[PDB]
């Protein structure tokens, strides 16, 4: 891949911050930057062929109607899914709702109640918790959670074989740790009690290649924003067979298939989940964020990522006091990095890193349990994306020494 | 340097040597506060005079960045043994300089160590480390205030 | 108003359409079209100060996190409310489910359930009906309805409210018979059984001055991409002490205060009603939306469009066969224009209309049971925007007499 | 002119409908609706005595012309084939009106089917003509599991 040419697509990255160094963004694990062909994308539907989807048929609703569906079809060949097991939502959180409101409906078979076991982990972010918590709260499910290894992995010595188990969510991906899950044995394992998997994809499908049906998960939720697409946009797959299955979870105009005062009938999947006017423009986005990660290729970007995570995990673990939180290890594993600098709070290490230009998140990294399983109250973070740099990175172990010697 | 102008010697003093650090009986108050920047904690506790005027004691623990903590020391210094108006109209003036953007240096007469806190405002996520213990000693007060009488 | 100017914010009204002629989209209650102020302000806001809100404390957060609670507060004062009142939701249809759902929490001490009624009305798009029913499904409570009169407005003589009344939810101004309804009567009524009221103003927020303190509803749900803004952005309006009282919806990350394996306690309002990452720079392009109409002025835009009904209903009704579904006159009515063609199909009318480069909906426009209770399974919809005019009232008014010729009918 | 979509066999259709009303015998009946809000179509398929062809299509329900015309159209081309004939005839309408201007369509196999080539450049309108011969697709198949 030609790094140059790519950072020359991001008009961001030109940008001098306040401390007067170039911007170092290490933070494309809260949200990415766009290239151009991402912003244009949008910006030239949005001034020649902007009209109501699926509702009318002048010729712009054709041509809005058009893009929506051959975005959605880009997006699930990006994923490895089919065109009809993809449906559109705000964001990956939002995703992950739909399914824990379906999993607790009357109308839908594979409903849970009261004996029955919801299981999380540990490890995973609070998108992919706190629905199960109140999926549990308004069913009388159980939550059960598999604990996380010291080496920030999820430990699949802590649960056992229960037929009481109905759901499984787990990360595909950590957004902390950076290890990359055994998908397969944890499918295997909720096959053994008939549990459906939700698989939280937010940190895989920008970061590695994905394939949905490969993974043979039930429901995989991931988030535009994350990967060069825009705002306002994440993506619930789900196995067609399932999605027939399931009741709506917003209702409203253009999911319906009849309409009286006294009732509704549903359309099928995946219109069944996409209520009022969908996010027409962030579709024709993120589509052409697919085709862009396409272009460069998945398997190139995750090269170049771990290139970058090994020089970051290699390049802070030769700082004393520094500890990273998870694997040292490039053993499935990916981005990000997240590191403790003995001594000195995450927020004054970030302080430091900014004033050198260089952006990492400081805290929880929205996986509060993860860091109290490991005594910790914070951490900064480094994550890294296709448009970061060897030359970064080595400011990344700079800003951290500069915080021991300034704080020290 | 930017570093050192957010960073102030006394910010770094504090830090290294807070002051009346650590629960004490007797109190009027207890508040637990946790900075929204995921991060910082206080655990603080107002003891008030027999008359209910003036301040006689702030009580913390807790743990937090070189800012939260700095701020939670120097507030201590500044209101204890202050009458409980005066301790608000401090915090007041504190909150007001903090929030500023860097339009407000603060009067260093009413703030005193406190001034120190001013290059923290064009840092608006630090503005939440410098309001912790200052936000949960207005808290605590109005709390050990209600209390007395009766 | 300087309507060139106006127009001239606006790429997308240069376009020729297949038939040869330039665009006149008569379609905006649907979808509006973009001004450059608002397209400009979104790739401003992305191609420099792209960050995570309230998330880490790095310069670009900061940033972001001014930028989408500047927005809030910009359009809470379009709208006549505190910038604490405002919710992001993906659209308006999600703004009403999110009440539609809190409303059926056990958490929420107006929560409704058996015994109690939910009260909606006949002439309401399908996203102000459809999450009553699943609420009364859910919860046991029963949904009863307003009529709408021989004119398109609320039948306000149809339905008796009594104690059992906890909700009464209806439209500002219908999206097909542009009826503005009576607030301040059907508030005054809600609040004689302690109701709440939930207001569509997808239809209003855009039209005409909104000034939801005033209005006194409880609830309100607009469309960003209605009024000119980006699509995927809707807003709640909820009353702080409400939304002081409720329980979340949706949950996850930035909407919580505390979190552990076991449970989690949330984050105060609006705050509690956003989870995961917020649509950051949909927030900037509504915001420049709002800023758009408000330098304009939603008196004068009111005005605009009130003009260009009149000379579409006056059009209209002089062509022969042709009846308006809503009321003739302009007595508290704004945009659209539904119609019948007596003898032509709404389909082939909207046809007719495409092939002069007018674009109108044809269907129901999201509201069956108000084309059922006038016995019509379609009506062509004339919608209007500030950027329309009234040489396009008269392209709309030439191709339905066309289509009449066309199909055999005069 | 530019319409073209509105052929002359297409309003000649719509104005003289043919097979227009429900009768009896019949071995299915089928309710179907446009995508498009606005047209809707009852529609009745009789097998012969063996099963091998379609002896009656029947049907009502309101519409546009192109949703009419398409249907009066289907009767006629469909009417005393053989079953699998229906199928492929429906497959050639099917492929020709979903190929955007691509597929001209045969009029050995079509008919008058052929004139509904101008509704492939307006996919809107695609749903309208294909409306009564989804909803025949469906019938024929309920009429033969009926068979047996
Ligand atoms: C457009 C509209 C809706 C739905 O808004 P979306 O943005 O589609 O979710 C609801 N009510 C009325 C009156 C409308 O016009
Ligand atoms: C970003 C993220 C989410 C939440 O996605 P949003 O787009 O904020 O809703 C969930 N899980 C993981 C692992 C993430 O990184
Ligand atoms: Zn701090
Ligand atoms: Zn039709």
């Amino acid at each position: 891949l030609d790094l140059a040419a790519i950072r020359a697509d991001f008009p961001i990255l030109k940008r001098i911050m306040r401390g007067g160094n170039p911007l170092a963004y290490l933070d494309s694990g809260a949200t990415s930057q766009r290239p151009l062909q991402v912003l244009d994308a949008e910006r030239e539907f949005l001034t020649a062929s902007n009209g109501a989807v699926h509702r009318g048929a002048h010729q712009l609703m054709e041509e809005a109607t058009d893009a929506y569906e051959q975005g959605r079809a880009d997006i699930a060949l990006f994923v490895g899914a089919d065109t009809d097991e993809l449906v559109f939502t705000k964001n990956a959180t939002e995703a992950l709702n739909l399914v824990s409101y379906v999993l607790g409906d009357s109308r839908f078979e594979r409903a849970v109640g009261p004996g029955d076991v919801i299981v999380t982990t540990e490890l995973e972010h609070h998108a992919n918790l706190i629905p199960w918590q109140e999926l549990a709260r308004r069913t009388g499910a159980t939550l059960r959670w598999y604990g996380v290894t010291d080496d920030g992995r999820i430990d699949l010595d802590s649960l056992y074989l229960d037929d009481r188990v109905k759901v499984v969510a787990f990360t595909h991906h950590s957004n902390v740790t950076g290890v990359l899950t055994p998908v397969s044995e944890l499918v295997s394992r909720a096959h053994q009690s008939g549990a459906l998997t939700v698989l939280d994809a937010c940190q895989s499908v920008p970061h590695q290649p994905v394939d949905l049906h490969e993974l043979g998960v039930d429901f995989a939720a991931f988030s535009g924003h994350k990967m060069l697409g825009p705002n306002g946009i994440g993506v619930l797959y789900g196995r067609r067979e399932l999605l027939a299955q399931m009741p709506p979870f917003l209702t409203g105009g253009s999911m319906i298939e009849t309409v009286t005062m006294e009732g509704a009938t549903y359309a099928p999947a995946p219109q069944r989940f996409e209520a009022g006017t969908p996010m027409t423009s962030q579709v024709v986005g993120l589509a052409a964020a697919a085709r862009y990660l396409g272009a460069i290729g998945m398997a190139a970007v995750e090269a170049h990522e771990r290139e970058l995570v090994a020089a970051a995990i290699e390049g802070l673990s030769g700082i004393d006091g520094v500890r990273i939180l998870g694997p040292t290890s490039m053993r499935d594993r990916g981005s990000p990095v997240a590191f403790v600098v003995e001594g000195v709070h995450a927020h004054d290490v970030g302080q430091v890193l900014d004033d050198g230009g260089v952006a990492v998140r400081v805290g929880h990294h929205c996986a509060l349990p993860l860091h109290r399983r490991f005594g910790l109250a914070a951490t900064a973070r480094a994550s890294f994306a296709v448009y970061n740099t060897a030359d970064e990175v080595d400011r990344l172990v700079a800003g951290v020494r500069r915080s021991r010697h300034f704080f020290g | 340097l930017r570093l050192e102008q957010i960073y102030q010697d006394v910010i770094l003093d504090h830090y290294k040597h807070p002051q009346h650090r650590g629960l004490r009986e007797p109190f009027g108050a207890q508040v637990y506060h946790v900075n929204p920047i995921c991060g910082d904690e206080v655990t603080l506790r107002v003891a008030l005079s027999e008359d209910g005027t003036r301040v006689t004691d702030v009580s913390y623990d807790g743990q937090g960045c070189s800012i939260s903590q700095a701020a939670t020391s120097v507030l201590t210094e500044q209101v204890i043994g202050q009458r409980v108006p005066r301790a608000l109209n401090i915090v007041d003036a504190f909150t007001e300089m903090v929030s500023s953007r860097g339009t407000v240096p603060g009067d260093e007469d009413v703030l005193g160590d406190g001034v120190a806190f001013a290059g923290v405002a064009k840092y608006p996520a630090r503005v939440k480390c410098a309001l912790l213990g200052w936000m949960a000693f207005k808290d605590a007060l109005a709390q050990a205030s209600e209390a007395f009488e009766e």
